[PDB]
């Protein structure tokens, strides 16, 4: 449902286009994206 | 994957019916739609009609298709009532007919 | 009626949106009868090369 | 309420404010007519414009099905596609291009895949006939009760389109079809919808 | 009248009686069948060169 | 029913039938004008001699 | 639905032509088209 930009730059585009690119748009779900971000920015700079 | 939905035509409108256990093929709601055969398609539409220019002026009640009088031909025609009169039309002209 | 022509010379523009309906047949009679006396005979007129 | 006994299948559909209905004979114009007979008639329209060749036959002797209007006049009510809707704000009649509504809410693909499970779809693949020009619709919701929301709709222009692109992957799918266009005779023999699966939470 | 591929040999006096108002665009389609028929090779006609 | 074709083509199977075919005669000036332009100059084209 | 030129010069007609190949272009798609070409082009520059 949602739309986005071409040039992602910010979070708050992002937290959208992943609620996109995933088909299941709802607040069970949405809710917890940036939970789910939040985890995957620490996995990474954690060896980055 | 893939969910087949075949013979499209098979069964109609399904209400009354746990939507989420019909068959495949068959539907909660439809309006204007025409089911034959195996086969689906916009049913044929609403359009005008006149005989006469006479006839446009008319709110019929109720009618007939009688196709024989003695004094027409071997023509058919209409019988045709109203509030307060009954006509009769053929494609040539028109005719109140009522018991005088 | 339309007398004393032959040949699709003719100017264009003559249903002229306003003819009745019955010169439409009798305006294909007179393209074939036209168009039978221009090419009275055809076989197989397939050695056109355009080019 | 139209129901078929070839085959024992139900459909809607609107009929034009009928007082009465019947079988009849039509009009000379319609009735199989002659060159011969427009002596007094111009292509240029005298407010006749509906006259097609050749229209679509029903019966061998020709025949109509008539209805007596509470619009002043009469109607045929099986015949080439427009709507004549009515109009009291203003007390006037309107012609409007005939819509089909076809409608399936909540298709769980119980047969390939369990209900619960979230299932991405991607395509219908329909198998056409005819000429038109459909708008499909799809959508859903997350719950078995709900009537789902839209998520996308698409215009399928025959000869032109194989499928349509839909992007969605709630539990259970929804599709609408309509045809609202003038110049179809269109027909669909059956879909094929494409799709994957996800998972649950 | 359905039957006509050699071409040119239609009918135009007659069969038609002034009747049917049906069969003109079918007449028309036909025509354009005939004409296609003959020439079905055409790019730019510009070779008049009538003399 | 298109309109700017004088390439000689003319599409058949694209007309109508239960909607207006108040295109006969057009179809009528539209056929005479692709004849018209493809052959401007025809007074007894006998010349075919199919030999 | 849409078309192309013999050679693809560029992103005007690129990201028409991909609409294309990969099989579709419903607008839920194509509107990323450009973000997916911004995740190419990078991808490959990273290295090359």
């Amino acid at each position: 449902m949602p739309d986005v930009q071409y040039p992602i730059n910010t979070y708050g585009w992002l937290k959208k286009a992943v609620a996109l690119w995933a088909d299941r748009d709802d607040d069970e779900f949405v809710n917890q994206i940036p939970n789910f971000i939040n985890f995957a920015e620490k996995e990474i700079y954690r060896n980055l | 994957a893939l969910y087949p939905i075949k013979s499209l035509g098979a069964v109609g409108v399904i209400a009354d019916q746990a939507p989420t256990d019909l068959a495949p093929n068959a539907f909660t709601n439809a309006i204007n739609a025409r089911f034959v055969e195996q086969r689906v398609f916009k049913t044929g539409g609403n359009a005008p009609l006149s005989y006469v220019d006479e006839d446009k002026d008319l709110t019929p009640l109720s009618f007939v298709s009688m196709p024989f009088d003695y004094y027409s031909a071997g023509n058919s025609f209409l019988v045709v009532g109203t509030n307060k009169k009954l006509y009769k039309l053929t494609d040539e002209s028109l005719t109140d007919i009522s018991r005088k | 009626e339309t007398n004393a022509v032959v040949i699709t010379d003719l100017n264009p523009l003559y249903p002229r949106d306003r003819d009745y309906i019955y010169e439409g047949a009798a305006q294909i009679r007179l393209i074939k009868q036209t168009l039978q006396n221009t090419f009275p005979n055809v076989t197989e007129p397939v050695d056109i090369d355009s080019d | 309420a139209v129901w078929n006994y070839e085959f024992d299948t139900w459909s809607f559909r609107t009929i034009p404010y009928a007082q009465c209905i019947g079988l009849v004979d039509p009009p000379v114009l319609e009735r199989g007519p002659i060159w011969s007979d427009f002596q007094e008639i111009t292509w240029d329209d005298p407010s006749i414009k509906e006259l097609v060749w050749r229209k679509d036959a029903t019966n061998f002797r020709q025949r109509v099905t008539i209805v007596g209007s509470f619009l002043k006049g009469f109607y045929q009510v099986d015949v080439g596609a427009l709507d004549y809707f009515y109009d009291r704000l203003n007390d006037v009649v309107i012609e409007k291009p005939l819509e089909m509504r076809l409608e399936r809410t909540g298709i769980d693909f119980d047969n390939v895949t369990n209900e619960w499970n979230q299932k991405h779809i991607n395509r219908f693949r329909p198998q056409t006939t005819g000429s038109g020009t459909y708008i499909f619709e799809a959508g859903g919701s997350q719950f078995s009760n709900e009537y789902g929301h839209p998520h996308t709709s698409k215009t399928y222009t025959i000869g032109v389109d194989r499928h349509v692109s839909v992007r969605l992957n709630h539990p259970y799918l929804f599709y609408n079809v309509i045809d609202n266009d003038v110049n179809s005779n269109a027909a669909i023999n059956g879909l094929t919808i494409e799709f994957a699966v996800g998972g649950r939470r």
